[PDB]
RNA sequence: CGCCGCCAAGGUAU
């Protein structure tokens, strides 16, 4: 209960930037 | 006149503003963070805007009393205006166009 | 006309006085015919008081 | 108190959400978030007022038509549960009886 | 020897903090530590050490009382972690916060007296214990900013006998 | 449906379901795990 | 005659706020919880228990007496009104007070007029 | 290698989302639900109850919703009533800071709890009726307090429950049967506040 | 107790 070692910014108490599939190129088309 | 009024029971200059919703907007900001759109919208290629508090929106001829007395034949009179619907889509551009929800068919334009 | 009218009654058999008004309907339930009194401080519930004796 | 209108607001709010989604031809929760909606016009966006994130109540359906049972079995509203806590409008609107009890003493002290 | 004793604890701070929070660039004060930081940051090669022309009066941070009683009464290298942007990020950015903070710190550096009395303009300028700055409205925020930059310009014009309006 | 209620049409309304339990209830004995 | 007295008062308040008090004042402060107990705080039935009537003592900045209690017009700068100041003027205070109130009204309507189609 | 944090962002970041859970979520059954469901550890309970106090203190005109959420806790777990009462005794004995509004919202806040109970009837041992030692905003704190508690209980049902409880003599509010000063000052006060529902003759 | 995942004809005439 509030040990004030504080652990970093977001730790005071998978969404957002989602990980790209590493095993994939996006199928590109020339519009 | 055909505009249906949801305010048949009041008007402000005799019984007053019976509600002042002002802090709901501020608590919406504090619930979604003060950077609620800056991480999403490209403010960085807007200009070099470091402050984002002096930012101001559409003011140029919004009411448009007498435009210039042209004819306004069919579609430019009664049809909807396309430029707010495209500037709003331009405003949330990296989070209407994000690369990693459907990572399949992408269609780059010419040049 | 009968179909667009609405009659209701509070008596010894009906413990409740219900009526509609001006778009939204309400009802009076007295304190005297409650075995256990309702909570009456949590929602759209607001109480009525007698001004001659200050009690609800 | 009216549960059937709290259901109707949740039904129609997500319906106008979907109507704005089909204007972009996206219909996606992750590509097209509700961060786009709940942002004021002064910072940019559309600007709307939440009543779906109110956690609409339920009751025992066997005894709902029979007897006032109290309050049991909260039901979720919108499909947004990542703990952003978008506030409700009514918590920043002054109620009826508070306004009347304030108005009586305000006019009494004014006289 | 303090220039060599500092960089070891700085590198221990870099090792203690997580990966996304360690810096890519460090702007030090006047140069005596480019080669000690260069030989102490061998475990983290991608950190740039630069000495710029932006000196900042953190010695004026020793003039405030919550830092002053903490720096004078200590029996351990406690390594405390405080915050100077108290409640500004909810209303303004970090840009206006920095442009306010360095002006108030420079005003406290050149004259602690009138920069101390300016930050309490009335007798209703209370400060909550978890913050160090007072809580006041935006008009008197920019009013305090204007009178503290007037303090700094007046101290410059008194020191070097320079007309303030002629600059 | 744990005991009595749920939603017969999750595709009609703009919700997904998952009725919770009222943690603000007051009675004597309710637990089964301790 | 009194502006230098005001300068002396603000300098002695300046000295007591600088040479003895810290940079930030807290909630307690050993001064503010005294002032909060010494507030007016209207809505107090105990006012007539200790006070007889709103009498007129020698309540003045100097030793000399002060004008009585009718209502003088306001003049934007709260004065030392005494010795028979009975409401004679050309009408410049009321005109610019109405001007500044009208300015505060038309900025409110101008924000409305600007925010219409946004 | 280890830090200390003398910035409390663990506190205020907590105090933000119970300003928020109860900003969202209409009525009081849902606010309590959401608050429970966040499993707040016990250390923080004094601060939670204090934040429920605070948030209520600032809404324009008072909303009965807070003496309902507040009560729902205040009789739910044993702790909330204890912590919460501590907030009262703590509260009156300052009450000179906030004034003329928050003072009213908080006063009615407590009157509402007492009336709906879910709070021991002896919180009043701290209220010191003096007229020497009461100060202003204290005095019109307790004014709107009783005067506003008046009609809920009505005068008689208050008059009794104030006194009839036998064990009542925990307080200095009314019972100061002491020197003919603060005794006379009680009578005068409650007659001025316009209740006079209890006045006696101790003057022999 | 945990909905929902979108293409095209509709316009730059024959």
């Amino acid at each position: 209960e509030d040990d004030k070692i504080y652990r970093g910014i977001n730790n005071y108490q998978r969404k957002g930037p989602i990980r790209a599939p590493e095993h994939l190129r996006a199928t590109v088309r020339w519009d | 006149v055909l505009k249906q009024n949801p305010f048949w029971w009041t008007h402000q200059r005799h019984d007053g503003k019976l509600w002042n919703l002002n802090n709901y907007r501020t608590d919406m900001i504090q619930a979604l963070g003060g950077v609620e759109g800056i991480l999403e919208h490209t403010l960085f290629k807007g200009t070099y805007f470091p402050t984002w508090e002096g930012l101001f929106w559409e003011k140029a001829s919004g009411f448009e009393e007498s435009m210039k007395w042209k004819k306004l034949t069919n579609a430019q009179r009664s049809g909807l205006n396309q430029i707010p619907n495209r500037r709003f889509t331009l405003w949330w551009s990296p989070t209407i166009n994000r690369a990693n929800v459907y990572v399949g068919f992408q269609v780059q334009l010419d040049l | 006309q009968w179909e667009n009218s609405f009659v209701s009654v509070y008596s010894k058999d009906n413990p409740n006085l219900l009526f509609n008004m001006c778009g939204f309907e309400c009802r009076i339930l007295p304190k005297c015919r409650t075995s256990y009194e309702e909570f009456t401080h949590k929602d759209g519930v607001w109480n009525l008081q007698n001004e001659v004796t200050k009690e609800r | 108190n009216t549960q059937e209108l709290l259901d109707l607001l949740v039904k129609c709010e997500n319906k106008i959400q979907t109507r704005i989604k089909i204007g972009l031809n996206s219909k996606m929760p992750s590509r097209f978030p509700p961060v786009v909606f709940y942002t004021p016009k002064e910072l940019g966006g559309l600007g709307m007022l939440s009543m779906g994130h109110v956690l609409i109540p339920q009751s025992d359906l066997r005894w709902s038509k029979q007897t006032d049972v109290g309050i049991t079995h909260f039901r979720s509203g919108m499909s947004h549960e990542e703990d952003q806590l978008i506030p409700n409008l009514y918590r920043y609107i002054q109620p009826w009886e508070s306004e009347f009890i304030d108005s009586q003493r305000v006019w009494a002290e004014y006289a | 020897l303090a220039k060599w004793k500092t960089a070891e604890e700085v590198a221990a701070l870099i090792r203690s903090l997580p990966v996304e929070e360690q810096p890519k660039q460090i702007i030090v004060t006047r140069k005596g530590m480019l080669d000690p930081l260069e030989v102490h940051l061998l475990d983290f090669p991608n950190i740039v050490i630069k000495g710029s022309e932006l000196q900042l009066p953190f010695q004026a941070c020793l003039k405030v009382e919550k830092f002053g009683d903490l720096i004078l009464k200590a029996t351990e290298p406690q390594m405390v972690l405080f915050n100077l942007y108290d409640d500004w990020l909810k209303t303004i950015s970090s840009y206006t916060a920095f442009s306010r903070l360095i002006l108030i710190l420079r005003a406290l550096h050149v004259n602690n007296d009138r920069a101390k009395v300016i930050l309490k303009p009335d007798k209703t300028t209370i400060t909550e214990p978890h913050h160090i700055w007072p809580t006041l409205t935006d008009e008197e925020w920019i009013k305090v900013e204007v009178q503290l930059k007037d303090l700094i310009l007046a101290d410059y014009g008194k020191k070097n006998n320079v007309n303030v309006a002629s600059l | 449906m744990y005991n009595g209620i749920g939603l017969p049409t999750p595709r009609g309304s703009g919700t997904n379901g998952y009725v919770q339990r009222n943690l603000s209830l007051v009675r004597g004995r309710r637990g089964e795990r301790p | 005659g009194l502006a230098q007295s005001r300068q002396q008062q603000q300098n002695v308040e300046d000295a007591m706020k600088e040479m003895q008090k810290p940079l930030a004042r807290y909630i307690d402060d050993e001064d503010l919880d005294r002032m909060l107990r010494e507030q007016e705080r209207e809505g107090d039935p105990m006012a007539n228990f200790i006070k007889k009537n709103k009498a007129k003592e020698n309540k003045n900045k100097k030793v000399r007496p002060r004008y009585s209690g009718p209502a003088p017009p306001p003049n934007r700068f709260w004065p030392g009104y005494r010795w028979d100041g009975v409401d004679r003027s050309n009408g410049f205070e009321q005109k610019r007070f109405a001007r500044l109130a009208s300015k505060k009204a038309v900025e409110e309507l101008a924000y409305k007029w600007s925010v219409e189609d946004m | 290698v280890t830090i200390h944090d003398k910035t409390e962002i663990n506190l205020v970041s907590f105090r933000r989302t119970i300003y928020l859970a109860i900003q969202s979520s209409l009525d009081f059954e849902e606010c309590a639900h959401k608050l429970l469901k966040m499993e707040f550890p016990e250390s923080q309970t004094k601060e939670l109850c204090n934040m429920i106090l605070d948030c209520c203190a600032q809404q324009r005109t008072y909303e009965k919703f807070f003496g309902l959420l507040a009560g729902r806790f205040c009789m739910l777990k044993k702790e909330y009533m204890e912590s919460f009462e501590g907030i009262f005794k703590e509260q009156y004995d300052t009450i000179h800071r906030l004034e003329t509004n928050k003072l009213r919202n908080v006063a009615k806040m407590f009157a509402h709890l007492l009336y709906t109970d879910s709070l021991p009837w002896s919180v009043l041992e701290c209220i010191k009726l003096s007229e020497e030692t009461t100060t202003s905003s204290s005095r019109i704190f307790v004014k709107i307090f009783f005067q506003e508690l008046c009609e809920y209980m009505g005068l008689p049902k208050l008059n009794a429950r104030l006194k009839d409880e036998t064990l009542q003599p925990f307080f200095e509010g009314l019972l100061p049967r002491d020197n003919p000063r603060n005794t006379r000052f009680a009578i005068n006060f409650f007659t001025s506040i316009g209740l006079g529902g209890l006045t006696d003759e101790l003057r022999e």
